[PDB]
């Protein structure tokens, strides 16, 4: 039941919908008349929320006005609530029955110890010309496509490809995706990509062993059904909320099967140009993952960095690879929306 | 800042002894104890070659003695070699045919001689047959009581109420560089290096005080090598037996003044002739602390993984030089949380401490419930201390005196041939034909370049 | 003529393109660089240098942020 599909009230018995359709102002659509007339008009005996710790007063104060559900049972990936604000809602719903401690899951594996690291790649000195002068958003490419993020990129992609762990990279940006997976030759997805142009990708990479690495775009911010993996780098430390990267953080990362007895099962990496804008949110992903007891590290140089064939490992194709940023417009530069 | 930060260059007894006239070191070979002292500061390697040596009076071959030493190791023996002969603890001697055979300097000899088994004096100690002294003082109320001291002196430099101290040893303070004079009537300020001291564990602190002392000493008209016997025997002394002041002279009298308000020595009365030394005076060597909390005394800061300290710290000496490097959050009666972060660790930079500092600092103060592991302090706080100090010390200065654009690349090659002659050459480009040469060469390179 | 005492300073690539820009922008006030010697190595008016160290600090730490 959500205006996104067609819905079915006859003979229901499990009603699977969307807040924001049911905690309307006033009616979406004739579908609405359908649907909410209805829903009003049946007494639930459980609701269950998956997202209330999202959910803003007023849409929950509809919600449960409207519905009078006989229990309420309120699931939270974080007891703070982005929406908590000056009220705490979760008094509306009740006590916390249960909080499952981050070290009983790793002391019994049902959430892998994952390795949280940052790759402070030292900015390009043409890239530094273009970082300072390029005071405006499209700034964004320059720490983005710094080629030893890149190098480091592809070699950690490499290595993990070696171990055969699955990994997914995320990007703030469609043209640093697009040039990375296309260069890189894996697997990128964007919103243009058809289901089974992205299923062909999805089924090769969930059940197929040949697909380790994947790419997905700013979509991945949200429910994109992003795939289960056990590795994740962000091309971009620069992003939005930390709670919602720690969110997207589990939400795809995995124990890797048989692996528990290395020194991390699970892995995270968030890609950083020294001396730029996407210091501070690294600092503040660093501090934030520490606080919530997140392992942490930083990384600069390692094995293969160097010593393994990388892109760009010519002033030429640096600087094409910077004329081909430079010459993307803003729009290319800027943040790819997330949806 | 032509030049990088100002660094508290910690000489060790080779380092300031290296430095001294062969007729000081016989005169302070002179005493067994100076040579006990020396010796025992020597690497194992120097240790056993002395010690193997001692009872010959034959010049050694200088290859048969190196031959003592496996091939690999001849290489670090090389060091000791360099140290004992640089110390003049080893003189060549010339074997028939002119062989280099080596000697030990014999009053070193006959003095470590001396302190082994009995010569003219009885390791230059006795008891004068006095009975128990007046107002008897208690071994762990002799300790406090240099605590309480050098407390007092560390708590001047942090400019706390209570530090009463002569302000000769104030002055001292500032002369020797640690209190900065950036004010009139000398308000408590503090250098870098003061800052480095402060961090500074005790026994190396103490030693590099007294070697400013020392340092100022015959500017004071102090006698160096007395004072420093006297030193060596009282480090070679003992906690609950009495030692006498008799037959010393005003010189030590100065210093043993010093030395006892100072804690170092307690005193029945500024005039009494009778003494007991302190434990720090005893612990009064060049060496180390340890690499967790003191076997001495244990550490009390709980240094956590997400860098949160809990030390279990009332000294507000101690507390406050936490407060230097790191943002406190909390004041508990037995206890103190604090966090190290980029912007109290970058004040601690700024200010001029190498984050080493920092980590040994911790590390001599961690609390003892953190050891019973390899690393006493977790790899990422160590890693991301390290890193905010190489964030921001990688820009280094040195003045120099730059040389380019020379109307040829044999001008080029000639300077830089002669700066390679000289030694002078600091950097060079030879695309562009540029060459930075030091200071000292500006004035005969410019001249040179008249003539070439 | 061709001969200027002055402090060599030894920085990072990254840095020598910020020593160059700190520089064009006169951001200390006046034109500090003496010259660019290498990618590695700049030779640098010694009065400025003191304030170069805070306004590069500063800098650094200000274009981490936003």
């Amino acid at each position: 039941f959500t205006s996104d599909a067609k819905d079915k009230p006859i003979g229901c018995s499990v009603a699977i919908s969307t807040y924001s359709m049911l905690g309307h102002t006033t009616k979406r659509s004739w579908e609405a008349e359908r649907v909410m007339e209805w829903l009003k008009t049946q007494e639930w005996g459980l609701m269950i929320l998956d997202e209330v710790h999202t959910i803003p007063a007023k849409m929950f104060r509809r919600v449960l006005t409207i519905v009078q559900a006989h229990c309420k049972l309120g699931l939270t990936a974080t007891l703070v609530r982005e929406d908590d604000k000056i009220v705490d809602l979760n008094f509306l719903i009740g006590p916390k029955l249960y909080e499952a401690n981050w070290m009983e899951l790793q002391n019994n594996g049902y959430i892998a110890k994952v390795q949280c690291a940052e790759v402070w790649c030292p900015m390009s000195p043409e890239f530094y010309r273009e970082y300072v002068a390029i005071k405006t958003k499209k700034r964004i490419l320059l720490y983005t496509m710094n080629p030893n993020k890149f190098r480091a990129c592809q070699f950690l992609i490499k290595f993990h490809e070696r171990r055969n762990d699955k990994i997914i990279v995320f990007a703030d940006n469609v043209f640093a995706l697009k040039e990375y997976a296309i260069r890189l030759n894996k697997p990128y997805i964007y919103g243009p990509t058809s289901q089974g142009e992205r299923m062909q990708i999805l089924q090769n990479f969930k059940h197929n062993p040949k697909i380790n690495t994947i790419f997905i775009s700013k979509v991945g911010d949200t429910s994109f059904d992003l795939p289960e993996a056990n590795v994740l780098i962000q091309i971009s430390s620069h992003g939005g909320s930390r709670r919602q990267e720690a969110q997207r953080l589990g939400r795809v990362l995995r124990a890797k099967k048989g692996m528990v007895a290395e020194e991390y099962n699970a892995f995270f990496y968030s890609l950083v140009s020294q001396d730029t804008q996407e210091m501070a949110y690294s600092t503040k992903r660093q501090r934030f993952l520490v606080d919530q007891g997140y392992s942490f590290k930083v990384i600069t140089k390692l094995a293969g960095m160097e010593e393994e064939d990388l892109a760009f490992s010519t002033k030429e194709e640096q600087q094409q690879l910077l004329q081909k940023v430079l010459a993307a417009t803003d729009l290319d530069a800027e943040e790819e929306v997330v949806a | 800042r032509g030049l990088n930060r100002v660094h508290l260059q910690c000489r060790n007894l080779q380092e300031f002894l290296g430095g001294l006239s062969p007729g000081v070191l016989d005169r302070l070979y002179g005493h067994p104890a100076t040579c006990l002292a020396v010796f025992r500061e020597l690497p194992s390697l120097a240790k056993n070659w002395v010690m193997r040596m001692l009872f010959l009076e034959q010049p050694l071959p200088q290859a048969a003695v190196a031959l003592w030493v496996k091939k690999e190791f001849s290489k670090a023996q090389e060091e000791s070699t360099g140290l004992l002969s640089g110390l003049r603890i080893w003189h060549t001697q010339l074997l028939p045919g002119g062989l280099q055979g080596l000697i030990l300097n014999p009053i070193f000899r006959q003095n470590l001689r001396i302190a082994l088994l009995g010569g003219g004096k009885a390791w230059s100690d006795d008891t004068s047959q006095l009975g128990p002294d007046k107002h008897a003082r208690d071994v762990p109320s002799l300790d406090k009581y240099a605590e309480e001291r050098w407390e007092v002196v560390l708590h001047f430099m942090v400019g706390s109420p209570s530090a009463a101290v002569s302000q000769d040893l104030a002055q001292l303070l500032s002369q020797a560089g640690l209190m900065k004079s950036t004010e009139p009537g000398e308000p408590p300020c503090i250098t870098s290096a003061g800052f480095q001291f402060l961090l500074l564990d005790t026994p190396a602190q103490l030693w590099y005080f007294m070697l400013q002392y020392l340092q100022t000493a015959q500017s004071r008209g102090m006698d160096l090598v007395e004072i420093l016997s006297f030193l060596f025997q009282l480090s070679f002394s003992t906690l609950g037996k009495d030692y006498s002041v008799e037959g010393m002279s005003d010189s030590l009298l100065n210093f043993l003044q010093h030395l006892r308000e100072f804690g170092l020595v307690f005193q029945r009365k500024r005039k009494s002739r009778r003494y007991y030394p302190t434990r720090l005076a005893i612990n009064l060597s060049s060496g180390v602390s340890g690499a967790g909390g003191t076997v001495h005394q244990p550490g009390f800061i709980v240094v956590e993984t997400n860098y949160r300290l809990y030390a279990y710290t009332e000294s507000e000496l101690q507390i406050a030089l936490i407060a230097l490097f790191s943002e406190m959050l909390y004041r508990f009666p037995n206890m103190v949380v604090a966090q190290v972060t980029r912007e109290s660790v970058q004040q601690a930079i700024a200010s001029g401490i190498t984050a080493q500092q920092i980590i040994h600092f911790l590390r001599t103060r961690a609390h003892p419930v953190m050891l019973k592991q390899t690393p006493v302090l977790p790899p990422t706080i160590t890693d991301q201390i390290r890193l905010w100090e190489l964030e921001r010390d990688r820009l280094r200065f040195t003045e120099g005196v730059l040389y380019n654009q020379f109307l040829s690349q044999v001008d080029f090659e000639l300077l830089l041939a002669h700066a390679r002659e000289l030694g002078v050459l600091v950097f060079e480009n030879s695309a562009k034909r540029l060459m930075v040469v030091t200071p000292a060469g500006h004035s005969d390179v410019k001249r040179f370049w008249k003539r070439q | 003529v061709n001969v200027l005492k002055g402090v060599l300073i030894e920085c990072d690539p990254a840095m020598k393109q910020f020593l160059l820009y700190l520089d064009e922008s006169n951001a200390l006030g006046k034109k500090f660089i003496i010259q660019d010697i290498d990618d590695t190595h700049v030779f640098v008016i010694a009065e400025l240098v003191n304030v170069l160290q805070e306004r590069v600090g500063e800098l650094m730490d200000q274009n981490a942020f936003s």
